[PDB]
DNA sequence: ATATATATATATATATATATATATATATAT
DNA sequence: ATATATATATATATATATATATATATATAT
DNA sequence: TGCCGTTACAATGTAACAGTGG
DNA sequence: CCACTGTTACATTGTAACGGCA
């Protein structure tokens, strides 16, 4: 009949939308925020309206996501109602460095509270030091302020990943903070055990991963 | 937890418990009347012969 | 049950479809099996309504180890794990008075 | 008694029926008021996986004028159900012009018998002739 | 065409028949989206006291699959509505227990002729014996 | 539940590039005559859409839509 | 090195719903 | 012929939720 | 071919008659 | 007696398959 909801949307798409939660978890996930297991209340809001949002946001021509990791998010297409944007290399090898760090069992006694400190040292021992330098200054060579200028892009690519909820910072501490399994995703490329040319290929093609 | 999974072995134990007692019930009847009818049959085509 | 007559099939059959009609007002598809299956010109869509029971609690398995499709098998596995909380809820429970 | 009567296959049937008539408009309830018969109607469709309470619902609300148009649908329907096992049981349904109908129920009602035994005895005679002529 | 088909009187049988269809859980519409689907069938149902634009309605959102169903159920309520004016051009309906409708229907299927035709022969040539015998 | 209407206009294929645009501060005059005619009949509705996200759905005196954000 | 933008938290005032206690008129036991 | 119990209306003030404004930290960019 | 009459069913609902046992 | 059951003879609506005809 008419003035009725099934007119025009499904019942439970109209009460998800209807939650005190939609619009908060709406707006960080345009944002582009990454929503893991630690926020409870969003997560399970996500998975028991998971295909309705999925649906609604396809009028966007945007994929609501969930990656098999359980993390869902937002990737836009080439005709996304949406503006897509993509992370610079610093941030991979941060993000890459932080999936690291989330499987690295040395630091098990830190459990899972990091420092911004212990995460530039990682870095610099699995990167290249001088030529991962040559990125944050063309002209650099080892010298200690362009030194202390990478580790300040280096906390500034961490306060932007926080943003997008792959790290959170400590209810007291930003000086301090622990992973989230969204971080999975900076190693897509490699969860599957193929050449590395052709996943790279597939990503791009699924939109995953553009190149620079 | 608990309540969960005590819900879910419930109603596994009570959906296969009553499935198979509503089907293998008729499936048995069905077998029996099937052997009566051709036992039946078998005179009758004996006698139609002669 | 082959000793029985046709009448107590039948009777336990119609006591198995009232116990199943309070367990499967929840679901929709499973139920409209259910009702299709009371034809009795049509014997075979009993035993179809039986394998989708079965299709259905296939995908109602939790996770990966309780991931013994076959459905009277995963009853050990879930006892098992009720057993287990129960010790963890007594440790639990413990710890919180303290 | 002929037929085994089965609680939980005739309380589904009355529950059917009740809908059906329902729906298609009829007032199944007792009550000449608007507000009782809806709230009776809706408790019956909330009776829909409950059949047993069905017969209960039917001892409060049911109109007075359907007991024998209830008792006697539910018993063909549980005439014809147990019928249809097996096809010698069955009946087949067909459609006669009114001349041809008019004569074969005049010649049943001059030989006393239902339609089906005129039927025999007019297919049996002029099978004795198809047989006398084989031989 | 022996039978004159009037509008007011078949959009109503089709609307008639839609609704029943509805009811009855066949879906009316093509649009396999639950909305859009409900949204045309609310059409429908407020659309109701109107041959002219059910079938526009028609036209617009019916199912592909139900048009020939639809087509041979008006073709027969027509043919029964204008026989059911007078009583020799009724049709009498009956039930015959199995055995008698085989032979009957052997018997029709051997000679080509229809089950009114068979059985008013067979009746022809009962009375031509009792006149034999008579 | 939700309003109907509120549905209604939230389902509308026109919904996604207008709640976009506005969301990104745009304005929409008369000169966008669907998106104006859309806000115009849904207004009473996308006001309460727009109030739970703490920002006002704004008509101007010169007839405009637009958001304006709250400080929350 | 410092101007500037942004997010968060707290205090403060508004507006509304609601429970409490009292005042007034009527009903009914004494 | 009386006084107490009831129902009604009212103001009081209690609490919540909202919305605003200010201070803060601090992360960016020239 | 696509419409249009026509047949032969199927499924369900009812009235009427005949039986049966309490 | 009375009620409940079994059965027959319809009606009512829907559908698939033939066959005629533009």
């Amino acid at each position: 009949s008419s003035t009725h909801i099934e007119q025009f949307m499904p019942v439970k798409l109209a009460q998800a939308l209807a939650n005190s939660l939609f619009p908060e978890l709406d707006s960080q996930l345009r944002a582009g925020r990454h929503i893991g297991i630690d926020d409870l209340d969003n997560h399970a809001f996500l998975m028991d309206f998971q295909e309705q949002l999925e649906e609604f946001y396809a009028r966007y021509n945007v994929e609501l996501i969930r990656a098999p990791e359980g993390f869902f998010y937002l990737r836009p297409r080439s005709t996304t109602l949406i503006p897509r944007s993509v992370l610079s290399e610093l941030d991979m090898m941060v993000g890459k460095i932080l999936c690291y760090l989330y499987l690295s069992p040395e630091r098990l006694a830190n459990q899972g509270i990091f420092t911004s400190q212990e995460l530039y040292e990682e870095l610099i021992s699995l990167a290249d030091e001088g030529k991962l330098m040559k990125f944050v200054n063309q002209r650099s060579s080892g010298s200690d302020l362009d030194k202390q200028k990478l580790q300040e892009k280096v906390r500034t690519t961490l306060n932007r990943l926080r943003r997008l909820g792959m790290v959170y910072f400590l209810p007291n501490n930003n000086n301090k903070f622990t992973i989230t399994e969204a971080v999975f995703r900076f190693g897509a490329d490699v969860r599957s055990g193929d050449d590395p040319r052709e996943i790279q290929l597939r990503m791009i093609r699924d939109g995953e991963a553009m190149p620079v | 937890a608990i309540r969960v999974t005590q819900s879910d072995r419930d109603l596994f134990k009570h959906l296969i418990t009553e499935a198979t007692s509503y089907v293998s019930a008729d499936y048995m009847r069905h077998a029996n009347e099937r052997r009566t009818h051709l036992d039946e049959a078998l005179a009758l085509r004996g006698e139609l012969f002669g | 049950l082959a000793y029985m007559e046709g009448g107590a099939l039948r009777s336990m059959s119609d006591k198995a479809l009232g116990a199943l009609r309070l367990a499967v007002a929840d679901n929709e598809h499973l139920r409209d099996a259910l009702r299709l299956s009371e034809d009795p010109k049509r014997p075979e869509r009993k035993v179809q309504f039986f394998i989708a029971v079965y299709q259905h609690l296939r995908e109602r398995i939790r996770q990966d180890i309780i991931r013994t499709d076959d459905p009277v098998d995963a009853i050990e596995q879930m006892e098992i794990e009720l057993a287990r909380l129960t010790e963890e809820l007594t440790a639990r429970e413990q710890k919180l008075a303290i | 008694m002929k037929y085994q009567q089965l609680e939980n296959l005739e309380c589904g049937w009355k529950w059917a029926y009740l809908i059906r008539k329902h729906q298609e408009g009829e007032p199944i309830t007792k009550y000449i008021e608007n507000s009782a018969a809806h709230a009776a109607v809706d408790k019956l469709i909330k009776l829909e996986s409950e059949p047993v309470r069905v017969l209960e619902w039917i001892e409060q609300h049911m109109n007075p004028d359907l007991f024998n148009r209830m008792k006697q649908t539910i018993r063909a329907r549980r005439k014809r159900h147990f019928n249809a096992e097996h096809q010698h049981t069955r009946k087949k349904s067909i459609d006669l012009d009114f001349p041809v109908w008019h004569r074969l129920s005049a010649l049943s009602q001059r030989r006393g018998n239902t339609l089906s035994e005129t039927i025999v005895q007019l297919i049996e005679d002029a099978e004795r002739k198809e047989k006398y002529a084989n031989q």
